[PDB]
Protein backbone atom coordinates (compact mmCIF):
# COMPACT_ATOMS: atom_id res chain seq x y z
CA UNK A 1 0.00 0.00 0.00
CA UNK A 2 1.23 3.53 -0.57
CA UNK A 3 1.75 6.01 2.24
CA UNK A 4 -1.09 8.27 1.02
CA UNK A 5 -3.27 6.39 -1.51
CA UNK A 6 -5.51 8.75 -3.46
CA UNK A 7 -8.26 6.10 -4.16
CA UNK A 8 -9.77 5.18 -0.72
CA UNK A 9 -13.28 6.01 0.48
CA UNK A 10 -14.48 7.93 -2.60
CA UNK A 11 -17.71 8.88 -0.79
CA UNK A 12 -16.65 10.60 2.49
CA UNK A 13 -17.05 8.68 5.71
CA UNK A 14 -15.14 6.08 7.69
CA UNK A 15 -14.53 2.34 7.98
CA UNK A 16 -15.11 1.17 11.55
CA UNK A 17 -12.22 -0.80 13.10
CA UNK A 18 -10.20 -0.22 9.93
CA UNK A 19 -6.82 -0.83 11.59
CA UNK A 20 -8.12 -4.00 13.24
CA UNK A 21 -9.29 -5.04 9.76
CA UNK A 22 -5.80 -4.41 8.38
CA UNK A 23 -4.27 -6.33 11.29
CA UNK A 24 -6.52 -9.26 10.41
CA UNK A 25 -5.58 -8.77 6.73
CA UNK A 26 -1.89 -9.17 7.65
CA UNK A 27 -2.69 -12.84 8.37
CA UNK A 28 -4.64 -13.60 5.15
CA UNK A 29 -2.99 -14.64 1.89
CA UNK A 30 -5.99 -15.20 -0.40
CA UNK A 31 -9.59 -14.08 -0.74
CA UNK A 32 -12.40 -15.48 -2.86
CA UNK A 33 -15.02 -12.85 -3.65
CA UNK A 34 -18.52 -14.32 -3.78
CA UNK A 35 -21.89 -12.70 -4.37
CA UNK A 36 -23.82 -13.40 -1.17
CA UNK A 37 -26.84 -11.22 -2.00
CA UNK A 38 -27.37 -10.54 -5.73
CA UNK A 39 -28.22 -7.01 -6.84
CA UNK A 40 -31.22 -8.42 -8.75
CA UNK A 41 -32.73 -9.64 -5.45
CA UNK A 42 -34.15 -6.19 -4.55
CA UNK A 43 -37.47 -5.96 -6.42
CA UNK A 44 -39.11 -3.37 -4.14
CA UNK A 45 -36.00 -1.17 -3.82
CA UNK A 46 -34.04 0.86 -6.36
CA UNK A 47 -30.53 -0.40 -7.08
CA UNK A 48 -29.55 1.66 -10.14
CA UNK B 1 43.16 -21.15 46.30
CA UNK B 2 41.52 -18.87 48.88
CA UNK B 3 41.84 -15.82 46.61
CA UNK B 4 40.59 -17.86 43.64
CA UNK B 5 37.52 -19.21 45.44
CA UNK B 6 36.74 -15.75 46.83
CA UNK B 7 36.98 -14.39 43.29
CA UNK B 8 34.70 -16.96 41.69
CA UNK B 9 32.06 -16.78 44.44
CA UNK B 10 32.17 -12.98 44.18
CA UNK B 11 31.74 -13.24 40.40
CA UNK B 12 28.80 -15.65 40.78
CA UNK B 13 27.18 -13.46 43.45
CA UNK B 14 27.48 -10.38 41.23
CA UNK B 15 25.90 -12.43 38.44
CA UNK B 16 22.93 -13.16 40.73
CA UNK B 17 22.73 -9.57 42.00
CA UNK B 18 22.67 -7.88 38.58
CA UNK B 19 19.75 -10.05 37.42
CA UNK B 20 17.26 -9.43 40.24
CA UNK B 21 15.67 -6.62 38.19
CA UNK B 22 14.73 -8.61 35.11
CA UNK B 23 11.40 -8.48 33.28
CA UNK B 24 8.46 -10.31 34.86
CA UNK B 25 5.69 -11.27 32.45
CA UNK B 26 2.18 -10.39 33.66
CA UNK B 27 -0.93 -11.87 32.10
CA UNK B 28 -3.09 -9.29 30.33
CA UNK B 29 -6.25 -10.22 28.44
CA UNK B 30 -7.74 -8.59 25.33
CA UNK B 31 -10.85 -9.25 23.26
CA UNK B 32 -11.22 -9.95 19.55
CA UNK B 33 -11.34 -6.26 18.54
CA UNK B 34 -8.16 -5.59 20.56
CA UNK B 35 -5.86 -7.74 18.44
CA UNK B 36 -3.30 -5.02 17.61
CA UNK B 37 -2.80 -4.22 21.30
CA UNK B 38 -2.72 -7.96 22.06
CA UNK B 39 0.04 -8.31 19.46
CA UNK B 40 1.80 -5.31 21.02
CA UNK B 41 1.66 -6.95 24.46
CA UNK B 42 2.87 -10.29 23.08
CA UNK B 43 5.77 -8.64 21.23
CA UNK B 44 6.74 -6.53 24.26
CA UNK B 45 6.78 -9.46 26.69
CA UNK B 46 8.52 -11.79 24.22
CA UNK B 47 11.09 -9.13 23.30
CA UNK B 48 11.95 -8.52 26.94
Amino acid sequence: ERANPANDLCYPGSLNDYEELKHMLSRINHFEKIQIIPKSSWPNHETS
Amino acid sequence: TQKAIDGVTNKVNSIIDKMNTQFEAVGREFNNLERRIENLNKKMEDGF
